[PDB]
RNA sequence: GCUGAAAGCAUCUAAGCACGAAACUUGCCCCGAGAUGAGUUCUCCCUGACCCUUUAAGGGUCCUGAAGGAACGUUGAAGAC
RNA sequence: GCCAGGCUGUCUCCACCCGAGACUCAGUGAAAUUGAACUCGCUGUGAAGAUGCAGUGUACCCGCGGCAAGAACAGCUGAUACCGCCCAAGAGUUCAUAUCGACGGCGGUGUUUGGCAAUGUCGGCUCAUCACAUCCUGGGGCUGAAGUAGGUCCCAAGGGUAUGGCUGUUCGCCAUUUAAAGUGGUACGCGAGCUGGGUUUAGAACGUCGUGAGACAGUUCGGUCCCUAUCUGCCGUGGGCGCUGGAGAACUGAGGGGGGCUGCUCCUAGUACGAGA
RNA sequence: GUGAAGAGGGAAACAACCCAGACCGCCAGCUAAGGUCCCAAAGUCAUGGUUAAGUGGGAAACGAUGUGGGAAGGCCCAGACAGCCAGGAUGUUGGCUUAGAAGCAGCCAUCAUUUAAAGAAAGCGUAAUAGCUCACUGGUCGAGUCGGCCUGCGCGGAAGAU
C-alpha cells in the first residue's frame, strides 16, 4: 500500500522463547506527518508528501519553511513520496504511525549503500568506478517486531546504509 | 456467388435492421448484431434478404454467399435458437456444474476452471459423453474450446469418458 | 513434416490449400503426407 | 569446510588411517562441500588384512568439521580437524561399528538413520 | 477447437467465434526532462526615482542588495580534486 | 641421479595494515610525433575494414581519475573438395520418404587440393560482440508415440553452454560431472592488452648449398614483443550556459542499465487406470 | 574509345558505364544521357493492360493446380460438375496351402437370376464375423462443369551479408 521513511540506528539479535538468534535491523519511525496531496486532476496521478525530522528555523529556507505553512506542519528534514494502490486517500497533516507495519510480515526497504572509493575492475565487476550513494532495493524481509509506542521497527537481515542513514520501508509487492 | 443468390425467408416474430453495413437481428431468443463487410448491399426486401453485391469488389459474390449464409442461420435462431449450434459437454472425470463454473478434474492434480460467457443453459441428462443444445445462441462462442485443450479424452487410453451424451474415440493404453 | 520445394498430391486425400501466402498440402487420411512449403 | 584435495581423519574401525580426496559432489560447478555432503575420497594406508586395501575409491561423509557449523541459537561446533567416514553407494550401511569423538544433530537425514545410534559421547 | 455448410456426408474459418509455450512484451529493481519536444506541482522574494538618445527585446545616473547561493571554519560512516 | 615426509596466500578467494608514487596546493620543468583540423556510430562503394565519398541515426560547450576496445603470414577463376536441396530405385512385418535412402540433377561456399601471377603470421590468459544454420532449458508437428525415455522436423539467441593426462597445438583420444559442456563471422576476434610453447623481426647454435658475404616450410636456446595512446570510443564526476523575472524542494516520465538459472526430497502418490508389466 | 594528358552532368558514392571536348564574364533562353512524391527541379499528367506479393527494390537450372486471354477437347434443359432423403438384396461361411480369410493377403475364375440397378468387389475395423461408405441405379432444384498446352507476371526454386 504505502510505505514511510525512518532512520536506521543499528543492528543486533533477537532471541525468540525456543532459543533462536534472529538479525534485527533497528529503523526509528517518527510519525510522518503528510504536507501535500497529489491527484489525477491537477497534478496527474495519486500520491501523498510525506516529512520527518525536524530543521531549525535558522536552517530552513524561506521557501521550505512557507511550503510547510501552508501544511500547517513543523518543517522536517526532507520530503518523500510513496504512489498509492487505488485504495483509501489520505488528508494534509494526518500522521502516519508504525501500526501499518504492524499486520503486514512482508517489507522492502530501500536506501543509499555506503560510500566508497573509487573500486577497480576485478573489486567491482569481478568498469572500475565510484560505489555506493545510489538508490538500492532489497525486498522480501519480515517485520520481527514492532514497537508502536516507542517508533521502532526491526526488520530480518541487513539494509542499505549506514548508521544514521534514512531508508524507506514500502510493504511487499511480490508475495 | 451460389449461396449468395439465394433469398432467404424470415418468419413472423424477426426483426431486421440494416444501418448501412450493421445488421441487427432481434427476435425471441433475444437480440444480435454482427456488422457486415462494406462490399455487399444487401437489400432489406422485406419477406427475405436478398442479397447483391456492390460493384467494384471482386470478391463481391463470396462475400454475398457468406452474408447469407449465417444471416439465415441467425434469423431462424432469433426465432427458435441457434438452429446451427449444439453443445458437447460432459466431461468424463469427476466434474460439476453452477452458476458460470464447469468444475472440473480433467486428469490434473488441480480443478481447472472455465468460464462460462455469462450465459449457458447448463444440463446433465448422464454422466459422461458429448452433447448439448442451442439456446445460448452467441454466449456459445467456442466455450468448449478450454475443456478439449486441459484435456480432450486423450485419444490413446479413454481415461475419463467423453462428455454430456454422445461418444468419441480412443485406441489403447499403456501408461496411467 | 516435410518442407520440400515441391509439393504434390501423393494420394487422393489430399488438398492445397494456401495459408499466409504458403502453399500446403492437408491430408485428412495420413498426417505424414503434410507438407509445408509449396 | 571441506575443498578439493582436503585431509580427513578416520572415525571408524574399518582399518584406515589416512584419507584423500579426489573429487567433490552434491551440486553443479560447486566448490566446497558441506558435513552433510558427500564426498570422493580415496586410501593412502590399509591395515596388512582386511575388506579395504590400496587403491580403493569410493564415497564418504564428513562428520567432524575443522571449521565447524553454526546453530540458530548463535553457538558454534569446532573441532580440532576434520573427520570422515567412508560410505558405499551400495549397501550405505558402513562397516564400522565404532565412531571416534562426538557427532552433532544434524545427522537426522533420511540416509542418517542407522548412524544416530553409533557415537554414545553425543 | 461448439455448430457448420458452400458441396443434405465432411472440413481450423467462409460465417456467429475462445483458450493456449516459460517463446515475445509488460509486470520485478536502478539512472533518467541537455527529453533544446528543455516536463508537472508547492512555496518564497523583489511593488524606487531621474536624465539622455540613433525612440525601442535602448542606454546611463543615485538609491536599494529581497529569497537563495557562493566565500571561510568544525568537519562526516561523502570524497583523487 | 631418485623417492617419502614437514614446510608458505602459487591458487579455490583473496581479507585487512606500514612506507615510496599515483590525487591537490606553491615553484622548476623535456622529449618521441606534428600538412592543416570545427578529429561521432552503422550501411554501401573505394589501391579492397573510410573520423574526411552517398545514405542513415545520435550527440549542449570545456575539463579530471580511469580499464587499453582502437619469397615467408595475411589479387582474379573454381576443375577439386564441402554444404543444402529436387527427383527417386529400395530397406523398413504390407507402405519411398516414422527413420535411412542407392542411380541421377540442381544451386551456394571460398572452410582442402587446385589454375593465372614495418599490414608483427598458429597457440594459451583477460575481454567480449553478433546469425541460428539450436547442444540444453525447450514447446509444437509426424512416429513403426498400446509411455518418461525417446527416433525425426517448424520456431525459439531470453539465458546457460566444465575439470584434468598426450600436443605448441586448432583438432582429436581418454576419465569424471552436469542441462548441455554448440556451430561460425569479428585480419581462421583480441601481441601500441598479457607469455611465447614451434613456427616466421633482430643474436647465436647443429646438418646441408656456395671459395666468398649469405640461404634452407632442414632442427634446438632464449627472444627489446618497438611506437608520452597525441588522439578515437566508454564508466564515473565536475566548471559554464539555456529552459525566458529569480530561487529552494517534491515528482510524472520519452528513453536508458543489467538479471528472468537450477539439483534433491516431500505430501499429492505406489495416483489415471491399465489383462498384467 | 576512355584515363594517361578533358573539365562538367547522370548511374545514391566511383578512374576505365551513358551524354558531353571547359577562351573569359552575364541573376537570359533551348537541348543530349537521366528525371518530373519529397528530400532535390520538373506531370501525385491522359489512354490501354499486368501486379495483392513491397516480387518491384538480387539472383540461375528444373517441376505443379492464379487471375487476363488464345487454340481447342470431354460431358451438357431426351438436363452435365459437386451432389444423396432411397437401394446396394441372394449363394460367393467356395473349392483352394480346409488352422478362417468369406472382397477388404495371396493361387483363381473374374460366372449367373430380380432387374428403374448392383460387382463372384475400391476404403475404414474386427482372430475372420458383423457394420459404415463408393462404382451405378430411382426422385427434387439445377444450369453450366472437368482435365492438360501456350503464356507476361503472382509462386516454388529463394538461404546473403554486425
Amino acid at each position: 500500500m504505502i510505505g514511510l521513511v525512518g532512520k536506521k540506528v543499528g543492528m543486533t539479535r533477537i532471541f525468540t522463547e525456543d532459543g533462536v538468534s534472529i538479525p534485527v535491523t533497528v529503523i526509528e519511525v517518527e510519525a510522518n506527518r503528510v504536507t501535500q496531496v497529489k491527484d489525477l486532476a491537477n497534478d496527474g496521478y495519486r500520491a501523498i508528501q510525506v516529512t520527518t525530522g525536524a530543521k531549525k528555523a535558522n536552517r530552513v529556507t524561506k521557501p521550505e519553511a512557507g511550503h510547510f505553512a501552508k501544511a500547517g506542519v513543523e518543517a522536517g528534514r526532507g520530503l518523500w513520496e510513496f504512489r498509492l494502490a487505488e485504495g483509501e486517500e489520505f488528508t494534509v497533516g494526518q500522521s502516519i504511525s508504525v501500526e501499518l507495519f504492524a499486520d503486514v510480515k512482508k517489507v522492502d526497504v530501500t536506501g543509499t549503500s555506503k560510500g566508497k572509493g573509487f573500486a577497480g575492475t576485478v573489486k567491482r565487476w569481478n568498469m572500475a568506478g565510484q560505489m555506493g550513494n545510489e538508490r538500492v532495493t532489497v525486498q522480501s524481509l519480515d517485520v520481527v517486531r514492532v514497537d508502536a509506542e516507542r517508533n521502532l521497527l526491526l526488520v530480518k537481515g541487513a539494509v542499505p546504509g549506514a548508521t544514521g542513514s534514512d531508508l524507506i520501508v514500502k510493504p511487499a509487492v511480490k508475495a | 456467388s451460389r449461396v449468395a443468390k439465394a433469398p432467404v425467408v424470415v418468419p413472423a416474430g424477426v426483426d431486421v435492421k440494416i444501418n448501412g453495413q450493421v445488421i441487427t437481428i432481434k427476435g425471441k431468443n433475444g437480440e444480435l448484431t454482427r456488422t457486415l463487410n462494406d462490399a455487399v448491399e444487401v437489400k432489406h426486401a422485406d419477406n427475405t434478404l436478398t442479397f447483391g453485391p456492390r460493384d467494384g469488389y471482386a470478391d463481391g459474390w463470396a462475400q454475398a454467399g457468406t452474408a447469407r449464409a449465417l444471416l439465415n442461420s441467425m434469423v431462424i435462431g432469433v426465432t427458435e435458437g441457434f438452429t446451427k449450434k449444439l453443445q458437447l459437454v460432459g466431461v468424463g472425470y469427476r466434474a460439476a456444474v453452477k452458476g458460470n463454473v464447469i468444475n472440473l478434474s480433467l486428469g490434473f492434480s488441480h480443478p481447472v476452471d472455465h468460464q462460462l460467457p455469462a450465459g449457458i443453459t447448463a444440463e446433465c441428462p448422464t454422466q459422461t459423453e458429448i452433447v448439448l443444445k442451442g439456446a445460448d445462441k452467441q454466449v456459445i462462442g467456442q466455450v468448449a474450446a478450454d475443456l478439449r485443450a486441459y484435456r480432450r479424452p486423450e485419444p490413446y487410453k479413454g481415461k475419463g469418458v467423453r462428455y454430456a451424451d454422445e461418444v468419441v474415440r480412443t485406441k489403447e493404453a499403456k501408461k496411467k | 513434416m516435410k518442407v520440400r520445394a515441391s509439393v504434390k498430391k501423393l494420394c487422393r486425400n489430399c488438398k492445397i490449400v494456401k495459408r499466409d501466402g504458403v502453399i500446403r498440402v492437408i491430408c485428412s487420411a495420413e498426417p505424414k503426407h503434410k507438407q509445408r512449403q509449396g | 569446510m571441506i575443498q578439493e584435495q582436503t585431509m580427513l581423519n578416520v572415525a571408524d574401525n574399518s582399518g584406515a588411517r589416512r584419507v584423500m580426496c579426489i573429487k567433490v559432489l552434491g551440486g553443479s560447478h560447486r566448490r566446497y562441500a558441506g558435513v552433510g555432503d558427500i564426498i570422493k575420497i580415496t586410501i593412502k594406508e590399509a591395515i596388512p588384512r582386511g575388506k579395504v586395501k590400496k587403491g580403493d575409491v569410493l564415497k564418504a561423509v564428513v562428520v567432524r568439521t575443522k571449521k565447524g557449523v553454526r546453530r540458530p541459537d548463535g553457538s558454534v561446533i569446532r573441532f580440532d580437524g576434520n573427520a570422515c567416514v567412508l560410505l558405499n553407494n551400495n549397501s550405505e550401511q558402513p562397516i564400522g561399528t565404532r565412531i571416534f569423538g562426538p557427532v552433532t544433530r544434524e545427522l537426522r537425514s533420511e540416509k542418517f538413520m542407522k548412524i544416530i545410534s553409533l557415537a554414545p559421547e553425543v
